[PDB]
């Protein structure tokens, strides 16, 4: 236990570095706490609180994207609490996200979807009207349909942080705040699919590859790129013997997550 | 001390606070401000901190957080970075209006709060962030400070004392979060006023980076006469741990709406019928107060009879003391709009960020809209009663459960009204 | 009613003549030097709110002006204008009037003067009067509670209010006078009605109270 | 020391500009500020 | 980002030739082992299942995620250049 500390996940032991975080830990132990805004290589947010977990003896819930973990912390996830958090969150998500599956890209690729099949409840009390955000013209890449935001800050962190544009934010305030650009303004960068990539919605999705296929369609192929010299390890989608998409591949020493608008 | 009430004009803290007396240096001077503040800083920062340590003063905010323990937790040798103190002059809660009355009216005893309590932690600045509709006062303020600045109580030494201080006023633009710590430090740092995630808490990463305290302007404005006065003077004022003298804002169905000091652990009722004039109508008109601002619940004329005003005494009462503002509404009161209406004043100021207190106050709102309409059938009452807790406690700041809870205090009491509006709608339309 | 996105418009688009005068470029750098070095971007709410002041609203080539004079990001600029709600990002009238309609004001029947503004103005709320006098908006609470109902117009308070009083300041507003601020009701702030009932005797004094050894 | 009559009256003729007047005129009472070593976070 | 898909070792084979069916335009194949995808719990069972099948094969080692340093307070930073601007 050099420079390490004790932690508990479902009462499973565990070491853990100092200043690591409730998900850190959780996913050492073999577990995946839920998100939507958090992303290991973005910075934390901790909006969306999907992430909230009970810890013992602790009367409130944390959001395991960014609370660091203590000392012996027993971090219980599929506690009675958790549950009710996440089926309390995917509520409010849902509330005011849009019937837009059938026309959506996020076919079988969308978390949102995901996460409310494994978290979320099974009917809906929303009695009221849903909200509708007006669409935007960033570029001819990415096609936005902003209605089905989750307003995860997910694009304006990447934009921030990796593209380095500082081009995206968010516009307004309470159930009207509007991620995008407030003036008509082309994202138009190189790095700017990996927001088609990063928005767990289908609110920022290729407009090459809008509606041509479903992922469970596409079979997937480990490739390598040659439109450069870094050779950036990518998915070939392809259905029926045709090239329908290209994705990143996860790799630490060449490309990360991410690849660029000339081989996507 | 077993009965509170009847405070002291001799021991009332803000004693110009109608604005009777002259605001300016001088008649802060005559009033009994910047004595022996040269002793105080002499004194330094662990007697401070022990001061109000001993004193027990509490959180004017309406956290309720011991301020004694706030402050020394900033109690640390300096790491390379500067340290701040940023005062609360927000104060967008509703009801509320007393840091803008002690503002405009006393800025001289917030001022030498501000010098007191950043010897307090060891500081070279305070930022006091006004609310941004408060140009006079923020105008007010600022002479103030010069005043301070060109009699040498501020900057390059504090009062002859060897100490670096210097007060500065940042206005805001409009935003009730804006009045939350966090959230005030990100509009003080030139972002939106979206809160942060604690931890890192502000004494540790605050505005700029820096470690930093925010404080009410009460609590500011009464530490340095808790320092003059000592801590077992104002500890004697008030009850246990609810220790000392508090402004009540009492607004509403009331003959007289005013902004009162008192001392703490006052019933209710004696409040109300000694300084507003009494209910219109009466006591018996009384239907219901909100006793701490709109984040606090409502409480009906039955518990309002014996009740005080301790932080403890309205957790036992199932409400708290927030910013001291009583809302007092009569048997005339709609109160189902009047809670729709504090329900639509926090969907127009949540920021936003955070998807529970952003679509569930969007959704409370709406289903209150209809509550107020009648438009609904009983089991939407408990429906919006598990929206409320599923809002509770699953949000950033504490927007979400001031939004929660008088919806929580509304389906509590005022049931039955609720009741008979759904079923007088259902008679009626068909 | 305010759309949180802007239309490209012959009277706001990014090429309307805005720029400081001196003195408030004078008064830029008095803020910049407030905020520390290196958080420059921290003087974006007072430089917005000097740029409306001089300028009435908040056009986008002020708030590009904004950007260009702090360094920062414009779409920073624009995440602040949009976020904060006393920032005009269209033309308001001369006369700015804000009545509050938050719980407390409501049950001191606030109703009854937005309705006699609304009547008075020939106007709803919201929008403008035809000759850019006036411009009437409901709001929350503005931090006097005591006074209910109250109005803000500009920078004043005006409280207490009867539509009799409302109607009178409405005159004196188009007769282009002060109408003077504080309430309407004959008291002159926060103070009970009918005298007071607290701090009646006057204050003590300088060493009054004072715990020994300080 | 007399107590009937407000004196708050000196923010009646208030303009518009009176709070950054005030700020410049108090800029040079301060303290010279802390500096992160850097122009700007970039 | 979910990470389930992940846990377990595959086997597939290479592609073969998929062409235009003259009638309708579907995709057509002369391979049997198209679709063929065998799960295994570890690298060196699938590597016996490959040889005792006498397939040839080409094993790529496991890429895990690497442990990130994760800080909520370093977006609010004095002086590091990991302040955001924005949230
Ligand atoms: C939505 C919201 C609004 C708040 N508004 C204010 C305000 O206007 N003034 C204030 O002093 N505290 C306000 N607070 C409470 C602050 O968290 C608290 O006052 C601050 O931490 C200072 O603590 P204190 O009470 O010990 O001075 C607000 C909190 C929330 C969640
Ligand atoms: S983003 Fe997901 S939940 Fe939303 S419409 Fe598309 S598939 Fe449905
Ligand atoms: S557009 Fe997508 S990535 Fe951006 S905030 Fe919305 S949901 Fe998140
Ligand atoms: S609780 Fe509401 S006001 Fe607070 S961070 Fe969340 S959205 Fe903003
Ligand atoms: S994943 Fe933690 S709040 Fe979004
Ligand atoms: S509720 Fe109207 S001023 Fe506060
Ligand atoms: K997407």
């Amino acid at each position: 236990a050099s420079n390490l500390i004790e932690v508990f996940v479902d009462g499973q032991s565990v070491m853990v570095e100092p200043g690591t975080t409730v998900l850190q830990a959780c996913e050492k132990v073999g577990m995946q706490i839920p998100r939507f805004c958090y992303h290991e290589r973005l910075s934390v947010a901790g909006n969306c609180r999907m992430c909230l977990v009970e810890i013992e003896k602790a009367p409130k819930v944390v959001a395991a994207c960014a609370m660091p973990v203590m000392k012996g912390w027993n971090i219980l996830t599929n506690s009675e609490k958790s549950k009710k958090a996440r089926e309390g969150v995917m509520e409010f998500l849902l509330a005011n996200h849009p019937l837009d599956c059938p026309i959506c890209d996020q076919g079988g690729e969308c978390d949102l979807q995901d996460q409310s099949m494994m978290f979320g409840s099974d009917r809906s009390r929303f009695l009221e009207g849903k909200r509708a955000v007006e669409d935007k013209n960033i570029g001819p890449l990415v096609k936005t349909i902003m209605t089905r935001c989750i307003q995860c800050t997910r694009c304006i962190r990447f934009a921030s942080e990796i593209a380095g544009v500082d081009d995206l934010g968010t516009t307004g305030r309470g159930n009207d705040m509007q991620v995008g650009t407030y003036i008509e303004k082309m994202f138009m960068s190189e790095l700017s699919g990996n927001v088609i990539d990063i928005c767990p919605v289908g609110a920022l999705t290729s407009k090459p590859y809008a509606f041509t296929a479903r992922p469970w369609e596409t079979r997937k192929t480990e490739s390598i790129d040659v439109m450069d010299a870094v050779g950036s390890n990518i998915v070939v989608s392809t259905r029926t013997g045709e090239v329908m998409r290209i994705l990143p591949r996860m790799h630490e020493d060449i490309n990360e997550e991410w690849i660029s608008d000339k081989t996507r | 001390k077993t009965s509170f009430g009847s405070l002291k004009d001799e021991d009332r803290i803000f004693t110009n606070l109608y604005g009777r007396h002259d605001w300016r240096l001088k008649g802060a001077l005559r009033r009994g401000d910047w004595y022996k503040t040269k002793e105080i800083l002499l004194k330094g920062p662990d007697w401070i901190l022990g001061e109000m340590k001993t004193s027990g003063l509490r959180g004017r905010g309406g956290a309720g957080f011991p301020t004694g323990l706030k402050w020394s937790f900033m109690n640390k040798p300096s790491d390379g970075r500067p340290k701040y103190l940023v005062v609360n002059a927000d104060e967008g809660e509703p009801g509320t209006c007393k840091d803008r009355e002690i503002m405009r009216h006393d800025p001289h005893k917030l001022v030498e709060g501000c010098l007191v309590g950043g010897r307090a932690m060891g500081a070279r600045a305070a930022y006091i962030y006004i609310r941004g509709e408060f140009y006079n006062e923020a105008s007010n303020l600022q002479v103030a400070i010069r005043e301070a600045y060109e009699a040498g109580l501020i900057g390059k030494n504090a009062c002859g004392s060897d100490y670096d201080f210097d007060v500065f006023v940042v206005r805001g633009a409009g935003a009730y979060i804006c009045g939350e710590e966090t959230a005030l430090i990100e509009s003080i740092e030139g972002k939106q006023g979206k809160p942060r995630l604690k931890p890192p808490f502000p004494a540790d990463v605050g505005v700029f980076g820096c470690p930093t305290t925010v404080a009410n302007v009460e609590t500011v404005a009464v530490s340095p006469t808790i320092c003059r006065r000592g801590g077992t003077w104002f500890a004697g004022f008030g009850r246990e741990r609810n220790s000392g003298t508090k402004l009540f804002n009492i607004s509403g169905h009331v003959n007289h709406p005013c902004t009162v000091e008192e001392e703490m652990s006052v019933p209710l009722k004696e409040l109300i019928e000694k300084h507003a004039g009494g209910v219109t109508g009466g006591w018996d008109n009384l239907l219901a107060v909100i006793p701490g601002g709109s984040s606090t619940p409502l409480i009906p004329k039955s518990v309002c009879e014996t009740v005080l005003m301790d932080f403890d005494a309205l957790v036992q009462a199932q409400t708290g003391l927030g910013t001291a503002a009583v809302i007092v509404m009569d048997r005339s009161t709609d109160i189902v709009k009047a809670i729709a209406r504090l329900i639509e004043f926090y969907k127009h100021e949540s920021c936003g960020q955070c998807t529970p207190c952003r679509e569930g106050v969007d959704w409370m709102n709406k289903v209150m809209a209809r509550f107020v309409k009648g438009d609904a059938r009983p089991a939407e009452i408990d429906s919006l009663w598990e929206i409320s807790k599923q809002i509770e406690g699953h949000t950033i700041c504490a927007l979400g459960d001031g939004a929660a809870w008088p919806v929580q205090g509304l389906i509590r009491h005022f049931r039955p009204e609720l009741e008979d509006r759904m079923q007088r709608f259902a008679q009626q339309h068909r | 009613g305010a759309l949180f996105v802007h239309r490209d418009t012959p009277e706001n688009n990014p090429d309307t003549p805005f720029d400081f005068t001196p003195e408030n470029y004078k008064r830029i750098e008095a803020i910049v030097k407030n905020y520390p070095e290196g958080h420059q971007a921290a003087a974006v709410l007072p430089v917005l709110d000097l740029a409306q002041r001089q300028n009435g609203w908040l056009p986008i080539s002020a708030m590009n002006k904004v950007a260009e004079v702090l360094q920062v990001p414009p779409m920073r600029v624009y995440e602040v204008a949009t976020f904060y709600t006393m920032y005009n990002r269209k033309p308001v009238g001369k006369y700015h009037i804000q009545v509050c309609t938050t719980t407390p004001c409501m049950l001191r029947d606030s109703d009854s003067i937005l309705e006699t503004l609304q009547r008075k103005l020939g106007i709803k709320v919201g929008e403008t009067t035809p000759d850019k006098l006036f411009t009437l908006i409901e709001v929350e609470c503005l931090g006097a509670c005591v006074n209910a109902p109250m109005v803000q117009i500009n920078d004043n308070y005006y409280e207490d209010l009867t539509p009799k009083d409302i109607e009178e300041i409405i005159d004196e507003l188009k007769a282009g006078k002060v109408p003077k601020p504080g309430p309407r009701s004959g008291r002159f702030c926060c103070e009970p009605a009918g005298g007071l009932t607290s701090l009646t005797e006057p204050p003590k004094g300088p060493g009054f109270g004072v715990q020994a050894g300080l | 020391t007399d107590t009937t009559t407000y004196k708050n009256l000196q923010h009646h003729d208030y303009n518009t500009y009176t709070f950054l007047d005030l700020n410049l005129d108090l800029s040079k009472f301060r303290l010279p500020q802390p500096s992160s070593g850097r122009e700007s976070p970039r | 980002s979910g990470v389930n898909n992940t846990k377990k070792w595959k086997m597939e084979f290479d592609t073969r030739e998929r062409w235009e069916n003259p009638l309708m335009g579907w995709a057509s194949t002369a391979d049997p082992l198209s679709n063929m995808v065998l799960t295994f719990s570890a690298k060196e069972d699938a590597i016996a299942f490959a040889e005792k099948n006498g397939w040839s094969y080409d094993v790529e080692e496991k890429k895990v995620p690497k442990p990130k340093s994760k800080s909520y307070g370093a977006n609010f930073s004095w002086n590091k250049r990991t302040r955001v601007s924005t949230k």
